[PDB]
């Protein structure tokens, strides 16, 4: 099919990773707070 | 590269051939340009002014009267006029004026005659900035 | 001597006939006034094509005779390679680069 | 009462006309683009895209005015 | 409403893109290259 | 279920039918349809390269890719006329602009720590400017944050928008008096140059979202 | 001022530039290769098509 | 209402495979002839080059 | 050398050999694109000279 | 509602005039491209085309503002 | 109903002044017209029907903003 290479994914690119967690988290928080509208 | 390579070239003896320097400062038909080490290719007519040289020594002050400057494409500048001129030596205002005089009275003259006394009057009262 | 020489055998194509110039090694301003002579009187800036033909020395002993083409002001905007200078449109750069050209290569020619 | 919707609707008048921005301004930068190929034509596709890229950054910023009509506009 | 909704496949889909084209979909074009260049210059 | 994940359904497996399908088995030739991705790698290539310039520049040559194609691809599903808006929800858009901005700064922070905030002071100044640059520039710390997303959805937003309500237009336009089918073209062919706009402003706003997160990265990775 | 619309052509131009810098020189040092820059003696004789003459006039 | 707007694209899709298909298919073509006559000429040419 | 050239004239399916079959052939194709991706270096030097950049700008 | 059309109408009125940068801006387009073919006389081939790309997508702009002034008119 | 009809006439008074821009920018084109057939004598009547058809469908703007006034008037 297509030959899988370990290409580096996680050693870097983590802080968008993280950055994404933050806003789904913050998001928690927004749709926790601003969904009673 | 870094510094501009200087190619300054008379009809009776070329000064500078080559020589590494920073910048240069020449009177054009735009106004009076200064070029350094990197520049647009650019051909400017040299209205007869001033043309200082500042190397990592210091700049060297000439009366020139006009040419041609002319920046090849790997800023390498050439200039191309007639006349060399020391510090202040050459020019002397008792031969300026008394002969400007006598200019100006020939560009009453017929239409040759008057036209080079007029371009002799412009060139005289240039040099009046020589006299500074 | 060459005026001589192309009398003989083409007198209708002669026009104009510079004498007294070898006396010196020659300077700028006998040049320049044969340069605006060309544009006085002998409208040199209609003609499309130019040719100098000089005589060069290649060594002491050799010599040569040599074309050496001189470009009309017009020829300049037609130049692939011209819109890399930046030149003016307001100043008449190619009619006066052309004079200057014709007046050191002439320069070049006779010494 | 009468008067909110009317309100919203001449708002949707006055927030039109920011697009002027971008009437003049894609102008200059084709305007730009023929002078960057008149007088240097084997240098176009250095600029081909790099003129027509801003031409996004202008049409995009007229057309943030007029939606801002029309989210006004309901 | 759905904000969760749309955000969250969304993101799911990031993470996928993101190892599915870097494993897969950018190296099979550069061996490509690398096997042109290396019959090129053998 | 929801149709937007059915979106997300249809770009992954365009996405597979951009190279699998595509690929007339592994051959060398790179065919017609290998063609287009290769052109692609190529006007990505030679982008970030000289928009970056790092020694390491490639390494961050994946995210580009693939912050590209999503913006890519789903600008070229809603064009389709029946269809739902797929990148005109700006809170999913401006929420990944966020997700971007939060980690190229966790990224340069990481990096360089304090002197992170070394990009605040971009060139010589006198004295009594000198925060004042800085303040501006923070408050276009996060402009560089809210706009990026703010722009290419509100785009889209008024993007197809138009496409309904000018089709409005000519719903409204054909349903008076027998004389409205006698030239009533040129609304036809306006519509169809919004959509010749709205191709633009699907790729040519891919690529300027691309291009401006390539100089937010140099300037995250590299301090000035 | 006019000079490119009245009286000479470029080259004659920074020619007259030239004798006049050379004119305007220090009288100590406007040596004889500066005075040998303006010897004219050249002349010059339009001939026309039939070969035929003027005076030869000094330039 | 929305079937003015896929009559638009109909017009559109007609004008692309009037006027784009053969531009792509001559430049896809160039491109194909040109990789493909480098690549045999390297071939050509190291053959030369064992004949050598 | 002539086996290699007999070997040469029958065996160039130019214009149809698969990219595993260089992978079969040479390891060292692997190898190097293995090495490049984990390195970075997604610059492919020595190529634009003889194979166009053919993208848009 | 006495009131809402009117308002409307006045509106499309002050919607009408954002055309504004129709009316300089493709013509500008046009004074460079006199330009280009004047200090460059072989190159009318290469630029109107572009430039007829820089008239078409700079206009439509302002065909933006008088779909506004017509909508704002009737719908 | 009787304020409606005083509002489309001040709206046709407000819908007029975009011949403005018109106005400056086929003048902006025979400001180029002379100051590139001055710089060039000799291709004059090559580009003057490129010139004209520049001014045309550049004032077809400012046709169609004064046609919108008249309608707004009605």
């Amino acid at each position: 099919m297509l030959k899988r290479f370990p290409t580096p994914i996680l050693k870097v690119y983590w802080p968008f990773f993280v950055a994404g967690a933050a806003v789904y988290y913050g998001m928690s928080k927004a749709a926790d707070l601003s969904s009673n509208t | 590269s870094s510094g501009l390579k200087l190619q300054f070239a008379l009809p009776h003896e070329t000064l500078y051939s080559g020589s590494e320097v920073t910048q240069v400062n020449l009177p054009a038909k735009s106004g009076r340009i200064g070029v350094l080490a990197n520049h647009v290719p650019t051909v400017e007519q040299l209205l007869p002014g001033v043309v200082e040289v500042m190397e990592g020594s210091n700049s060297k002050k000439f009366f020139i009267s006009g040419g041609f400057a002319t920046v090849q494409p790997d800023s390498q500048l050439c200039v191309t006029a007639i006349e060399a001129f020391p510090l202040e030596s050459f020019s002397q205002e008792n031969i300026k004026n008394l002969l400007a005089e006598a200019k100006k009275n020939v560009s009453s003259s017929d239409a040759r005659e008057a036209a080079e006394a007029a371009i002799q009057v412009e060139v005289l009262e240039n040099l009046q900035s020589v006299l500074k | 001597k060459i005026k001589m020489q192309l009398l003989r055998t083409h007198p209708n194509n002669i026009k104009l006939s510079i004498n007294g110039i070898g006396k010196d090694a020659p300077t700028f301003q006998e040049s320049a006034l044969i340069a605006d002579k060309l544009l006085s009187v002998m409208k040199a800036g209609t003609y499309p094509k130019i040719s100098i033909f000089y005589n060069d020395p290649v060594s002491s002993l050799s010599f040569e005779p040599s074309e050496k083409p001189i470009f009309n002001a017009k020829t300049i905007e037609q130049s692939p390679s011209f819109g890399k200078f930046e030149i003016d449109t307001d100043a008449n750069v190619p009619r006066d680069l052309f004079e200057y050209t014709l007046a050191n290569q002439m320069l070049t020619a006779m010494a | 009462m009468q008067l909110v919707l009317a309100a919203k609707y001449i708002g949707a008048g006055i927030s039109t006309i920011g697009l002027l921005g971008a009437g003049i301004g894609i102008a200059i930068v084709f305007a730009a683009l023929i002078n960057g190929v008149s007088r240097n034509p084997s240098i176009k596709d250095t600029v081909f895209p790099m003129a027509i890229l801003g031409f996004a950054l202008s049409e995009a910023t007229g057309l943030f005015c007029l939606m801002v009509s029309f989210l006004l506009l309901f | 409403f759905y904000f969760m909704n749309q955000l969250t496949y969304g993101f799911l889909l990031m993470i996928t893109l993101l190892i599915l084209f870097s494993q897969f979909f950018l190296p099979m074009i550069l061996r490509l290259y690398v096997s042109r260049l290396f019959i090129s210059k053998l | 279920l929801t149709t937007f994940s059915l979106y997300t359904i249809i770009v992954l497996l365009v996405i597979t039918s951009l190279y699998t399908l595509t690929n007339n088995n592994n051959k060398i030739i790179g065919s017609r349809w290998l063609i287009s991705q290769e052109a692609i790698y190529d006007t990505i290539m030679n982008m970030t390269k000289g928009q970056i310039g790092g020694k390491n520049w490639g390494l961050y040559f994946p995210m580009i890719f693939t912050l590209f194609m999503f913006i890519f691809i789903a600008n070229l599903i809603s064009m389709i006329p029946y269809s739902f808006a797929l990148s005109a929800h700006l809170v999913f858009i401006i929420s990944l602009s966020i997700v971007i901005w939060l980690g190229n700064t966790i990224l340069g922070l990481y990096k360089h720590g304090w002197v992170f905030f070394s990009l605040f002071v971009p060139a010589g100044t006198p004295l009594p400017l000198v925060p004042l640059l800085v303040i501006i520039e923070t408050l276009s710390y996060f402009a560089r944050a809210i706009s990026l997303g703010l722009r290419l959805g509100s785009n889209i937003l008024a993007g197809h928008l138009l496409m309904v309500i000018l089709a409005g237009l000519t719903f409204n336009f054909m349903l008076i008096n027998l004389f409205t089918l006698v030239f009533g073209f040129v609304p036809l062919a306006m519509i169809l140059a919004i959509m010749m706009l709205e191709f633009a402003i699907g790729i040519i706003q891919g690529y300027v979202w691309a291009i401006l997160t390539a100089s937010y990265l140099k300037d995250a990775v590299y301090l000035h | 001022s006019a000079w490119r619309k009245a009286g000479i052509s470029y080259a004659a131009y920074l020619n007259v530039a030239a004798q006049a810098i050379r004119s305007s020189l220090k009288t100590e040092l406007q040596t004889a290769s500066v005075l040998n820059r303006s010897q004219t003696d050249a002349f010059y004789t339009q001939y026309k098509n039939g070969t035929a003459a003027s005076e030869p006039t000094p330039i | 209402d929305e079937s003015i707007l896929l009559l638009t694209f109909l017009g559109f899709t007609g004008l692309v495979a009037k006027y784009l298909a053969p531009a792509y298919k001559d430049f896809a073509d160039a491109r194909m002839k040109k990789v493909s006559d480098v690549l045999n000429a390297s071939r050509n040419k190291h053959v030369e080059a064992v004949k050598d | 050398l002539q086996s290699t050239l007999d070997n040469i004239q029958s065996a160039r399916p130019f214009d149809e050999l698969t990219v595993d079959d260089l992978t079969k052939i040479k390891p060292e194709i692997d190898a190097k694109v293995e090495e490049m991706v984990k390195k970075g270096k997604w610059d492919v030097p020595g190529y634009k000279d003889r194979f166009g950049n053919l993208n848009v700008m």
